[PDB]
RNA sequence: GCAAGACUGCUAGCCGAGUAGUGUUGGGUCGCGAAAGGCCUUGUGGUACUGCCUGAUAGGGUGCUUGCGAGUGCCCCGGGAGGUCUCGUA
RNA sequence: GAAGACGGUCGAACUUGACUAUCUAGAGGAAGUAAAAGUCGUAACAAGGUUUCCGUAGGUGAACCUGCGGAAGGAUCAUUA
RNA sequence: UUAAAGUUGCUGCAGUUAAAAAGCUCGUAGUUGGAUCUUGGGAGCGGCCGUCCCCUGCUCGGCGCCGGCCCGAAGCGUUUACUUUGAAAAAAUUAGAGUGUUCAAAGCAGGCCGCCUGGAUACCGCAGCUAGGAAUAAUGGAAUAGGACCGCGGUUCUAUUUUGUUGGUUUUCGGAACUGAGGCCAUGAUUAAGAGGGACGGCCGGGGGCAUUCGUAUUGCGCCGCUAGAGGUGAAAUUCUUGGACCGGCGCAAGACGGACCAGAGCGAAAGCAUUUGCCAAGAAUGUUUUCAUUAAUCAAGAACGAAAGUCGGAGGUUCGAAGACGAUCAGAUACCGUCGUAGUUCCGACCAUAAACGAUGCCGACCGGCGAUGCGGCGGCGUUAUUCCCAUGACCCGCCGGGCAGCUUCCGGGAAACCAAAGUCUUUGGGUUCCGGGGGGAGUAUGGUUGCAAAGCUGAAACUUAAAGGAAUUUGGCGAAGGGCACCACC
RNA sequence: UACCCACUCCCGACCCGGGGAGGUAGUGACGAAAAAUAACAAUACAGGACUCUUUCGAGGCCCUGUAAUUGGAAUGAGUCCA
């Protein structure tokens, strides 16, 4: 039964990137997937997406480039303090020069270096590189 | 897939995109409510009310021609039965299984399906207690056949 | 872990506790039967009295006989057998002498060529076997 | 009311007529099917091809050559006559 | 205003009796381990010379054997209208 | 005793074959939970982008003011965790700035000709307290409207600043409870998940239970004509027979089982189901513009079913047949084989819960290549047959949809390999949830508990011994395996 | 089966008494920090470094090393006025 829509959708686009497709249709639509693909497009790893609107839970179709390697997820949502950000980004990021981890905060859904420069933590949501 | 059956399945309705009444139907919403009243006075279940209202007069859905659903109108007037129709059908199926098992003792599969039906009853009764429809002291025992239908 | 919930802490703690307690190297130290079975009681060295000298058999690819001295302790009076390590050192031990029995090095296992022993001898007549073998000192009489 | 196209049923003169009679499973306008007689302009040409039965030169059950497997030929009538059809042989 | 006494309370302890946990006689039988040579036969591993194995029953010096129901971890992935 | 031990796996184990999915379902605590509620407007510091102002209000008094605005404030504007700041948080020990104990481990000393001084900080998981933020799981109102808002109209109990110095009055000033009619709002219910339950119509299946009917075959009895033989093995016998064995034919009687059709076919959770007909009760699948609206797979503790054999009371006892009794193979058969033969094999009941109960691979949900058949239901299209015409029905064919047992190829990808569309989406480890195993024996053994009339089922060790026991695969070996070729030291 | 209230403190009528609280020692390889047992010369000998004799061979002042040889400069353990 479907509970975590985010993990299934990101594993779907991960398998689409691994196989070699260019468009993929993920079935559920939440706000969190819209914000995650939003910051995904902001940080330049994938192509521009389309969201189809129905009178139900909608779908998202994404145009894929070959710049992404892995689109993981963390379940459940562990809280992350600012002293413990290096603990996660040392053993989960592949390098310090790239690889970008996202955590939801009181301000919005946003990555780790912007959370460092505005000094606000929150629970962890997912990661990519 | 199914809750008790082993296999999966995919067979359900698919309402269209348009939230609009059909243009070719001039059947007034007050009149639609009047057939809902008289077919409910005939003594049917709201699934049967919906399928006959879709069938004869050819309306897409009650929710588009009106603002409510069928059971909302029935509880607005107050002639709806207090027992839910799915619980009524499941209790009637259970007492039919009990009447079948009254004469047959070695039929183990009927007893197994009886345990499954009682499990489904106990699973749905706590939801109908939780959403505050049924009284909190209501319970389905093994002997309620002359008082409960 | 198999269960990856947010609020499932002592399910996994109980599973770790049970499968840690169901080990062998962990169960060797946390049960009193192992300490009650060892005559040393967790002691490194122990004192004992020699009552006889016995020749023991050996293993299959190396056929010989080895020299084991039978040592009776003072903790419980248990009758155990030790093993004289070096060459030509059996004649220094006779009946009714105090010796310092110790371990051997495999946590109470029969080591190598000699079956049925797990301890050796370090001192005899309050002087070490190394002194009596190398001729560092002289055995008192 | 103009106005021709696309295919099609039957009869080989037309009417009697799809009339008796037949009939399937569930139906319908219902498949099949002559004739006595009349009106008489007086009744079409090229071309194949046919073992038996149920129920068309239909469909399908099934055939013959001699040991084998397959081809050839195989409705009736009149006349000329000869004498065991081929391809390879478990 | 001392000694001493009847009552109350907290009470160490004593006698009788049951019970509980550890160590130690314990006649005797039932078992496995460490090894190089003693008799019957090779039960299983190659159609182990009776295909092997698993549950449940039954007698025997011995591995073992025989019904009943399954398995292929088997020697059959297949037997021609 | 710790790291090595990714051999305790929170990060971060394994479960087909190396140790390990309860036989399979139901189910209470606990765990995990679909989508959706607010965005933008007005202008600026600058070479369109980075800093950046607003996004609930009604009494006391204040950079100010000319009856009115703003500002300071006793009084407040439902609620958890997270996140950052702040207080309170003994010292030494941990980290760490300063200085030549000559270095250093230490110590808090010490330096310029009376003065200068430092002798700090950081950390102190949780839990408790105070604050700007509402992204994330749930809480929350209004649906029989005892729903909000400005108001209209009445009943009861009480505070003083009001009524000639004064004994005394309801008032006025105003506190609280109850309360009748109407107006006012945009008057109050988001949908219908390739989640779930239920209803509807055609149908599908050795799915169940009850009652029926049929088919040979076995054995026995009764009769008929026949002859001295049926028993079995690479080899004989124990067995029955002029008291007619054996075979053929006619009839009767009992019990068992439903061959050929009978399939990598169907149903059931699993064990398991195959002669016809009738009755009852379900259940998956396809169809839906029907109904209810997050009711959701997972399962400690609890319950139903459960091959064969095992025990207990009846009915009938045909074949087969553990034990038991003989003959031969044999040196030894108490084992293979042959002849009788007990319980059991069958039903009605009453029990126990075991298998190689095995896809040796838990359940739910999604994603990632192809191909042809098969079974159900539906969606259409040539054409043939129910004889010839017209539509739908059964059958033939073409192609599609959803679920299921499956099949062929494939470095998708994985693994120790055999192999696997899962045994993949695993160091680029994280979708959720029960059970189970850390070398091999001792041993599923001692003992304790517990169910059982009985065998046993579950839970379940310790001591002691060894460095191996094990899983996949090429090559030599030998087969009381299969299939080929060779030779006058083999045969014809 | 040690010495003393002098340093740090503590009762007590109290500058002045007491304290095996403590301090000072001796034993001590629990453990930690520093740090001796060697440096200086070359004939006796294998040439690496720079140029010629194809290669042995001269200069080799820095030489990598090493043989109970030599005149040597030095400091400590310990003995020992203070």
């Amino acid at each position: 039964v479907r509970m975590n829509v985010l993990a299934d959708a990101l594993k779907s686009i991960n398998n689409a990137e691994k196989r070699g497709k260019r468009q993929v249709l993920i079935r559920p639509c939440s706000k969190v997937i819209v914000r995650f693909l939003t910051v995904m497009m902001k940080h330049g790893y994938i192509g521009e997406f389309e969201i189809i609107d129905d009178h139900r839970a909608g779908k998202i179709v994404v145009n894929l480039t070959g710049r992404l390697n892995k689109c993981g997820v963390i379940s459940p949502r562990f809280d992350v303090q600012l002293k413990d950000l290096e603990k996660w980004q040392n053993n989960l990021l592949p390098s310090r020069q790239f690889g970008f981890i996202v955590l939801t905060t009181s301000a919005g859904i946003m990555d780790h270096e912007e959370a460092r420069r505005k000094h606000t933590g929150g629970k962890i949501l997912g990661f990519f590189f | 897939g199914r809750m008790h059956a082993p296999g999966k399945g995919l067979s359900q309705s698919a309402l269209p995109y348009r939230r609009s009444v059909p243009t070719w139907l001039k059947l007034t919403s007050d009149d639609v409510k009047e057939q809902i009243y008289k077919l409910a006075k005939k003594g049917l279940t709201p699934s049967q009310i919906g399928v006959i209202l879709r069938d004869s007069h050819g309306v897409a859905q009650v929710r588009f021609v009106t603002g409510n659903k069928i059971l909302r109108i029935l509880k607005s007037k107050g002639l709806a039965p207090d027992l839910p129709e799915d619980l009524y059908h499941l209790i009637k199926k259970a007492v039919a299984v009990r009447k079948h098992l009254e004469r047959n003792r070695k039929d183990k599969d009927a007893k197994f399906r009886l345990i499954l039906i009682e499990s489904r009853i106990h699973r749905l009764a706590r939801y109908y207690k939780t959403k505050r429809v049924l009284p909190p002291n209501w319970k389905y025992e093994s002997s309620t056949a002359s008082a409960l239908v | 872990g198999k269960c990856r919930g947010l609020r499932t802490a002592r399910k996994l703690r109980s599973h770790r506790r049970d499968q840690k307690w169901h080990d062998k190297q962990y169960k060797k130290a946390h049960l009193g039967t192992a300490l009650k079975a060892n005559p040393f009681g967790g002691a490194s060295h122990a004192k004992g009295i020699v009552l006889e000298k016995v020749g023991v058999e050996a293993k299959q690819p190396n056929s010989a006989i080895r020299k084991c001295v039978r040592v009776q302790l003072i903790k419980n009076g248990k009758k155990i057998t030790a093993f004289v390590p070096n060459d030509g050192c059996l004649n220094f031990i006779e009946e009714n002498d105090e010796v310092l029995v110790a371990g051997f090095g495999r946590k109470g296992h029969a080591v190598g060529d000699i079956p049925g022993v797990r301890f050796k001898v370090v001192k005899v007549a309050n002087v070490s076997l190394l002194a009596l073998y190398k001729g560092k000192k002289e055995r008192p009489r």
